[PDB]
RNA sequence: AAAAAAAAAAAAAAUUACU
RNA sequence: GUAAUUUUUUUUUUUUUU
């Protein structure tokens, strides 16, 4: 007994590559569970959406060891009804409740089924990369079993004992399903449809897998291509499924590409991101601000500028975007000026990459007082020697966060957000969690992850690669994942799911 | 004709003419305002300017009345005193004034077009002056001022005191009042617009300053210094200047105590007993004498120069410790206005709830086990303060993890929801689905859980809450800021329930968490009283300045590391919508993903710790929706107090292990922590104790907390309770008799008197004159609450009046307002104040027919059914037993007015009102709602405990539903459905039913009697033998241990006779209090104890069903049985009485301590219950008649009918 | 019949205290 | 010394312009 009835939502299982076997003891069992679902939903609707004895229900269905019979009568009327149905099945045991290990699947389970799970031992089928393992006991008996066709495997369906009633086809030959179906005689077989990609690269430490939310045709990449080619599509739609740090870098090439199941955005992400879209749309809010935290070197500026245009076009309003280096580049110029300017157009013009930050000048002279001038001297230090230097860099950061003075960080973001000519919608980037008390007064702060080894993009760069790697470690030590984590493909998905006007 | 010329003002007794005179003169002050204006502003009061008298310690002082010009001639309203940001989205960043500025009342005009920013700013600034200032506890503010001035007149028999001229020089502007408050508009109307905007509050300041004079804290000349200091702060802005000098005008006492040099002080045992007295030195160490320099300079320039010379005088004229204690009590009355400090919540927002970043930034711990989304499942600290805290805390993670396994967390969450608190607002689409009555009750957490019970196990329920905002809600408090709080919805409050359940278990494995002020008596300060009696000890009462805002996002991770450690070692399936399952997981060192078995407690705590949004949101009338910055701990949560407690005790106790691993010793004996209050006690060498205290403060700075170190040799503070050398200094100004915070004056009748009785009780052991506190409260009940107004239907208006007029005087209003009913006031007799089920206030000597008087009842006089004895006492019990009659003398009780008073009690008006409100509650909806909540926890044990109650009720014993655990769900939904205000159709049913009972009772009303009233017929005779005093009477004659316990006083003598607290009784009370959740204070008068003890004596073999009905597990069954066994040594069921723990603060709870003072003939012991009964008769008499107790032995006499009632 | 302004009568939603 | 106040709808009359 699956948690979602496959006879009703058969298109939902086809997303996972699960096609129902045609129309046996297993054919009889999937029809029985479909009658139990209809009975349970009819019983739940009669008391405010709840089952009155979720433990008796769970024991009758999943253990099959309870009988209720009339020989009070109104309190056990629903349990007497479910009892005679299950008696008519004459099963040797009870129907086990089956769940997937997917977040999308769990979001679609009915409410009355969720009330049973507390009083059952469910059978949870794991998923590797969003796809449940087809070798499971229940998945093998109820659905068709996939057969993966590759390039070293392409032959007629006769070379193997394949039947169209027990096998589905996963075309991984790189060729069209129409050529495979006609030039090789798979006309009577059902092909599974995957819309994403699953790329495997070469990493510094090994091989890295990445899931992308684009089709293999839309994403113009083949085996052997480069990481920098089509980089913005990977960054906008890709999520690396390895442990951090992965070894991905600008020297990676593709070893294998395959169609894969397309990823679902997280629920906690779409909730906090749509909490920001409420403020953008509402008229009871004057200033709206989304704070975005990320690691140094993630490529968040390249993305959050495109996210800001897609939000301005959909909302119809002007959206401002301060970089994470906005205050430090301003402070480098106006640290001695007694009455500096806080105009949005002045701050925006200092936010270019050719302006040096105030924090980069202090960490540069700090690394010299210890004798560090190259990346190789820094990577040779022990952990305790590095941490002892970050504690001195923490003294330079605390001095700009401690008060609200003219050149403080809190006053900067106050005079910029509350300015007359500043856009009503702002997107501010941050570096560490302590800037919570200084950056604009908001209700929505997120942490952005990309497909980027941040320590690898910092040591494989120019323009002061040792200060950039040192500040990346200093900020990392101040930025846990205590705010909601989002991906670039989830932040774009929230704009599309919102109903504008 | 005048209150100070009455004969009650010269005798302080109630004769048949003194009582009728004071009755008519006080009712004249409560009814019409022409008499009040005449009383306050009579021309016979000659204004005085120069005054001279004695200060609080008997030295001479001279003062002059001074009223600044900014109050008599205020300035024009300056719109630059409340600026805005250039975007006008909020107030300016650093703005000087958060409270009401002093300007001319009519100077604030709103000449802007509506629906505009400057119009909204002025429509709100108008509400700051007209609405946020009316905060009165009992009645109108001019009635409350009349009550304070009446008592100051009757006590001093004169009118020439400095407070009368302040009242006349401040509020006498014309022939009417400068302002009044209309209860209809809920607003203050100004009659004189040329007046200061701040004056409506100064009516309360006069009430508070006159309250301190009646209390013995201030003298008449010190009332000038106090009123001159308050008016000096009101020159620019009253509240802004008071908060700025609050601490500087108080922290001088440690220097004054140093200059005293020597002090003879009491010495406390470890078991709550005074065992001796010693002379010690009050000299502070060298590191404390260094702070005297900086504090001298601050007082010299920030303080009102007339107030500063009082402190310099207090600091040089003090010779004993009792001198510093008296001067210090006065400077609290001079710096605390007494009111509750209220303003616009937009103006106090940034100073109360904005995050702040102190000395150092807190860094992250290394993540060891992670998620598929890289959200920490397990972490560890490499170094820093997180490593220091976990070195102590990680040694409790295994014992806590097993205590968590033995809890049903779904049933625990249903009992945590005993709150009828809002959460959020229902949706019309959602509202339509439930329909009607149910949505009218949805301002409760238990009802919002019942409506949405279908999705309790649905995981999407959690993500939908991250989309809802956290509604900000603020509270008021005397002498502090507004301090907005967060109100979470049932779903975000759920994510904080497992972190709360885990960190709550550590309270059972240590002794460094203060239980709080649970006991209510001197048992709360028992540790301080002991440790301040030792030598070579350093006392540290350290305070974290704004801890709630100082907790940053990374500081919260130190508690996350503790909670995630416990959650990973437990085995909890099925917590909420979570279940234990195999989970894909990342690990450190390993390059690919692993698979682990994660339980439900781990999934809940891991999701909560990685989705943290602490910013609250307030919907403002000026600016729309206002949001805070991120970082401030929400402080409305389940684990808001267990977080601060666990984090602080892990830093203090972990720094103890850090110093030991460095080769340094620790001098730390105990620490007591509750929230952000810390109390450290070091004993040892002077440099050893200072070394340990400095590193303790430095580790708190390393955690991003700012704090001030007030170290002392001879004083310590914890939870607003100051102990100085084995002596308790009470804070009497922290209690406002005249102001309140909630705009709901609950207690429309007979429950406001319970509120005044509970407020007077809190003031006894923190006041220098409890007999002047009795005259005050008597006039508060005679003037402020003596009218009862209700609306009566016009077809029954004349019938209720004509029938009620025979017992009490009634007031009627306009004939035709063109409505169905008109409102009708009710003026209750003064005798109602001293009657049971009525006022229940301590009485004055009433005169009997033979010419003798009753007792002058003290502040230790018991309440409850014991007040019924006054009916027989004025009837001369002594003459009553001589004739062997049990009769009331109904003629005399009618002259004083007891017959009319007792009749009004028999109407049971408040009970009558709540019956018509419950008739509109449909039990079909309450039962359907309760049915759906039962499918969420434990699947049973509501029906089982309900049946145990009914199978109990079929026999003699019937428990009340609030006791029975099976009706726990209903009793809240009744409260949720009764929280609604009374409608107009219900006021008719009230009037109709009230009219029926009046024509039923008033036919021939005689004071009724029960057979059990024969227990009241007992008296006492004074012998010629002087009883001996307890040895701890010599130990308390030097440096009394309370303000009301000075040598020779009545509170001192009651200690020398009865003794101190019962240590074995208070220990059994602290146990029965820890069995009840959402339970602040337990008393032996509580329903569960009284109902359970009644069956334990009657039918003990039915006590198991009682335990099933209340759902008492084997731990609580032993805690209750252990207390039933001890209470039966001295308890009694038949003779009920009520004493409060705040009332007998130092005094004994056990009646048996009074049996050494009274002689009883052995022929009177005719029954098994006689001994405990007679011990009560004498225990209650010695506390009531303590003012005339010269130390002689008593002899008990008994009525022949009392002996007959006891025999059987 | 197109609109604006006010008077009467009825309906709609509507003030809020966390642990 | 009461039962009112925000915004929205419908019908009822008043006056102004086509
Ligand atoms: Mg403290
Ligand atoms: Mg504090
Ligand atoms: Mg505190």
């Amino acid at each position: 007994m699956f948690a979602i009835d496959p006879l009703k939502h058969s298109k939902l299982y086809e997303e996972y590559g699960l096609y129902l076997r045609p129309h046996a003891p297993t054919i009889r069992s999937i029809k029985y569970a479909s009658l139990i679902h209809s009975m349970l939903a009819k019983h739940a609707a009669r008391h405010n959406g709840t089952l009155i004895n979720p433990r008796m229900y769970a024991d009758m269905i999943t253990l099959g060891n309870t009988k209720v019979t009339v020989t009070d009568i109104v309190t056990y009327k629903a349990l007497t009804e479910m009892s005679t149905l299950i008696e008519s099945f004459r099963l040797p045991s009870g129907l086990a409740l089956i769940i997937f290990d997917d977040e999308k699947y769990q979001s679609l389970i009915p409410n009355y089924i969720n009330q049973l799970i507390a009083y059952t031992q469910p059978h949870i089928i794991p998923t590797w990369q969003g796809i449940a393992d087809f070798s499971d006991t229940y998945l093998r008996s109820y659905f068709k079993r996939p057969f993966e066709l590759t390039a070293s495997n392409l032959a007629a369906p006769q070379k193997y004992n394949l039947s169209p009633m027990t096998r589905s086809i996963f075309n991984n030959t790189g060729r069209e399903d129409a050529v495979i179906r006609k030039l090789y005689g798979y006309g009577e077989y059902v092909f599974i449809r995957y819309e994403g990609c699953l790329i495997t690269w070469t990493g510094i430490y090994g091989e890295v897998t990445m899931m992308v939310n684009l089709s293999k045709r839309d994403l113009g990449l083949d085996v052997g291509d480069d990481y920098l080619k089509e980089y913005k599509k990977l960054l906008f739609y890709g999520v690396i499924t390895d442990a951090i740090p992965s070894g991905i870098s600008a020297r990676s090439t593709i070893m294998k590409i395959s169609p894969h199941k397309m990823m679902n955005p997280s629920g906690g992400a779409l909730a906090v991101l749509s909490k920001f879209l409420e403020a953008v749309v509402s008229t009871n809010v004057i200033n709206a601000t989304l704070v975005v935290y990320a690691e140094k070197g993630a490529g968040k500026t390249s993305f959050l500028s495109t996210y800001a245009e897609q939000l301005s076009l959909a909302s119809g309003q002007v959206v401002g975007h301060l970089s994470s280096d906005a205050y430090g580049r301003w402070l480098a110029k106006n640290k001695d000026v007694e009455e500096p300017s806080f105009a949005y157009d002045y701050v925006l013009s200092l936010d270019t990459d050719d302006n040096e930050s105030y924090y980069e000048q202090k960490a540069s002279e700090l690394l010299i007082s210890h004798g560090i001038s190259e990346v190789a001297q820094y990577e040779l230090l022990s952990v305790r020697k590095k941490i002892k230097m970050m504690d001195e860099m923490n003294e330079v950061l605390i001095a700009q966060l401690e008060n609200a003075d003219t050149h403080s960080e809190r006053n900067f973001y106050y005079m910029v957000s509350t300015g007359k000519t500043t856009p009503r919608t702002l997107i501010v980037e941050g570096h560490f969690n302590a800037q919570d008390a200084t950056i604009a007064r908001t209700d929505t702060t997120v942490l952005l992850r990309t497909i980027n080894d941040t320590t690898q993009a910092m040591r494989d760069r120019q323009r002061g690669g040792v200060v950039q790697l040192f500040l990346r470690d200093t900020y990392y030590r101040l930025l846990p994942a205590l705010h909601t984590t989002v991906y670039p493909f989830e932040m774009l998905e929230s704009i599309r799911r919102w109903k504008w006007v | 004709t005048e209150l100070y010329n009455t004969i009650f003002s010269e005798t302080r007794k109630f004769t048949r003419e003194s009582f009728k005179e004071i009755e008519h003169l006080t009712a004249k002050l409560a009814n019409d305002r022409v008499a009040r204006h005449d009383f306050l502003f009579n021309n016979s009061i000659a204004l005085i300017s120069d005054y001279s008298g004695e200060d609080s310690n008997g030295n001479q002082l001279q003062a002059t009345v001074t009223i600044p010009n900014e109050i008599t001639n205020p300035k024009e309203y300056d719109p630059s005193d409340y600026p805005l940001a250039e975007d006008e989205s909020f107030f300016k960043q650093g703005h000087k004034y958060d409270y009401l500025v002093t300007f001319r009342a009519g100077s604030l005009t709103n000449t802007y077009e509506p629906k505009t920013k400057m119009y909204k700013l002025h429509a709100a600034l108008d509400k700051l002056m007209h609405v946020k200032q009316r905060k009165s506890r009992f009645a109108d503010l001019w009635r409350e001022l009349c009550a304070v001035i009446a008592s100051l007149d009757v006590w001093y028999q004169t009118t020439n005191y400095p407070l009368r001229t302040y009242v006349k020089l401040l509020f006498h502007k014309g022939d009417e009042f400068p302002f009044y408050e209309s209860p209809s508009q809920d607003k203050i109307i100004f009659n004189d617009k040329s007046v200061a905007s701040i004056l409506p509050t100064f009516v309360y300041t006069c009430c508070q300053v006159g309250t301190a004079i009646m209390s013995g804290i201030l003298t008449h000349v010190e009332s000038i210094v106090a009123m001159n200091h308050f008016l000096h702060c009101a020159k620019d802005s009253y509240i802004d200047e008071k908060l700025k000098i609050k601490g500087i005008g108080r922290s001088w006492y440690q220097e004054a105590l140093h200059n005293v040099g020597r002090a003879t002080v009491p010495v406390w045992s470890q078991f709550n007993e005074v065992i001796g007295h010693r002379t010690k030195t009050t000299s502070e160490p060298h590191f404390v004498s260094s702070t005297f320099i900086s504090l001298r300079a601050k007082r010299a320039e920030l303080l009102y120069p007339e107030f500063n010379e009082y402190i310099n005088r207090a600091l040089r004229l003090s010779k004993t410790q009792n001198d510093v204690a008296n001067y210090y009590a006065a400077c609290r009355a001079m710096t605390n206005d007494g009111t509750f400090l209220a303003t616009l919540t937009e103006l106090s927002l940034d100073a109360a709830v904005f995050p702040r970043i102190e000395q150092r930034l807190v860094t992250r711990p290394a993540v060891l086990m992670s998620n598929t989304r890289h959200e920490s499942l397990k972490q560890k600290y490499a170094n820093g303060v997180g490593s220091i805290a976990q070195s102590y805390l990680s040694s409790f993670t295994d014992e806590i993890a097993k205590r968590v396994n033995g809890i049903h967390h779904d049933e625990a969450w249903l009992n945590f929801l005993t709150t009828s608190s809002p959460g959020r607002k229902l949706t019309e689409i959602e509202k339509l689905e439930v329909g009607g009555d149910v949505a009218a009750w949805s301002n409760s957490r238990i009802v919002m859980q019942a409506v949405f019970a279908r999705e309790y196990r649905t995981p999407e329920r959690i993500f939908k809450s991250l989309k809802a905002p956290i509604k900000l809600v603020e509270r008021q408090q005397s002498d502090r800021r507004q301090r907005a709080i967060s109100g979470l919805d049932n779903d975000r409050l759920f994510l904080s329930f497992m972190p709360y359940t885990i960190g709550k278990q550590i309270y059972d494995l240590n002794d460094n968490a203060a239980q709080g002020k649970q006991a209510g008596n001197a048992f709360d300060i028992g540790e301080m009283l002991y440790w301040t009696s030792q030598r070579n000890v350093l006392l540290s009462s350290i305070d974290v300045a704004g801890m709630d805002a100082s907790v940053t996002t990374n500081t919260k991770d130190i508690y996350n590391t503790f909670v995630l450690d416990v959650a990973s070692k437990c085995t909890v399936p099925r917590f909420g919508p979570y279940y234990a399952k195999n989970m894909e997981v990342f690990e450190v060192g390993k390059r690919q993903s692993q698979v682990k078995y994660v339980n439900a407690a781990w999934q809940a705590c891991a999701l909560e710790a990685a989705n943290s949004q602490t910013s609250t949101s307030y919907e403002s009338e000026i600016f729309g929706q206002v949001k805070n910055a991120e970082g401030t701990y929400p402080s409305g949560r389940a684990d808001t107090s267990t977080h601060h407690t666990v984090l602080l005790q892990g830093l203090v106790r972990g720094n103890e292990l850090k110093r030991a691993s460095d080769g340094k010793n620790s001098c730390l004996t105990t620490i007591k922590i509750l929230g952000d209050d810390i109390m450290e006690i070091f004993q040892g060498n002077e440099n050893d104790t200072h070394d340990h205290a400095v590193s303790n403060a430095s580790i708190l700075n390393e955690s991003g907390f700012a704090t001030t170190a007030e170290l002392s040799q001879n004083s310590i503070v914890l939870l607003q309770q100051l102990v100085v050398n084995g002596t308790f200094w009470g804070f009497a100004d922290r209690i406002s008799l005249w102001t309140r915070e909630d705009t709901k004056d609950i207690g429309r009748l007979n429950l406001a008197m319970m509120e005044l009785n509970a407020l007077i009780d809190d003031l006894l052991f923190r006041v220098r004159r409890p007999e002047g506190l009795k005259m005050l409260g008597f006039f508060c009940g005679a003037i402020c609450l003596r009218r009862f107004t209700l609306s009566v239907d016009n077809k029954l208006y004349d019938s209720t009046y004509n029938n009620l007029s025979k017992y009490m005087t009634l007031v009627k209003y306009d004939k035709n307002p063109d409505f169905d009913s008109t409102l009708m006031s009710l003026i209750l007799p003064l005798a109602w104040l001293f009657m049971p089920r009525g006022g229940e206030y301590p009485a004055y000597p009433f005169e009997r027919r033979d010419g003798t008087f009753t007792e002058d009842e003290s502040m230790f006089t018991a309440r409850g059914a014991y007040k019924r004895r006054l009916l027989y006492d004025v009837s001369n019990i002594r003459e009553m037993i001589q004739q062997n009659s049990m009769v009331l003398d109904d003629d005399l009780l009618h002259e004083y007015g007891f017959t009319g008073a007792l009749l009004l009690i028999d109407l049971n008006i408040l009970d009558l009102i709540d019956e018509v409100k419950k008739e509109d509650i449909s039990p079909v909806k309450v039962n359907e709602l309760a049915t759906s909540l039962e499918q969420l926890g434990k699947l049973g044990e509501r029906e089982k405990s309900r049946r145990a109650a009914s199978d109990l009720k079929i026999r003699g014993h019937a428990l009340s539903n609030d006791i029975v655990y099976g009706y726990g769900l209903q009793e809240k939904i009744q409260k949720s459905a009764m929280a609604t205000k009374e409608t107009t159709v219900q006021s008719k049913r009230v009037s109709s039913r009230l009219h029926e009972v009046i024509v039923a009772k008033t036919r021939d009303y005689k004071i009724p009697t029960m057979p059990a009233d024969a227990l009241h017929l007992y008296e006492f005779e004074v012998e010629d033998v002087t009883v001996d005093l307890l040895p701890h009477a010599k130990h308390t004659s030097y440096s009394n241990l309370a303000y009301n316990m000075s040598f020779g006083s009545d509170g001192w003598f009651a200690f020398a006779l009865l003794g101190g607290l019962d240590r074995s009784a208070n220990l059994l009370r602290l146990d029965v209090a820890s069995i009840r959740g959402n339970y602040h204070k337990f008393s032996y008068d509580d329903p569960v104890f009284k109902q359970g003890y009644k069956i334990y004596k009657s039918d003990a073999t039915l006590l198991n069903d009682f335990f099933v009905a209340i759902s008492a597990g084997p731990k609580e069954q032993g805690i209750l049985l252990r207390a039933f066994a001890y209470y039966s040594l001295y308890g009694n069921v038949e003779y009920h009485y009520v004493l409060s723990p705040r009332q007998l603060f130092f005094l004994s709870d056990n009646p048996v301590s009074a049996e050494r003072l009274v002689r009883i003939p052995p022929s009177y012991y005719v029954s098994t219950q006689c001994r405990a009964l007679y011990n009560i008769f004498s225990y209650l008499h010695i506390l009531r008649s303590i003012t005339s107790n010269q130390g002689k032995r008593l002899g008990m006499v008994l009525h022949p009918g009392l002996i007959a009632y006891v025999r059987g």
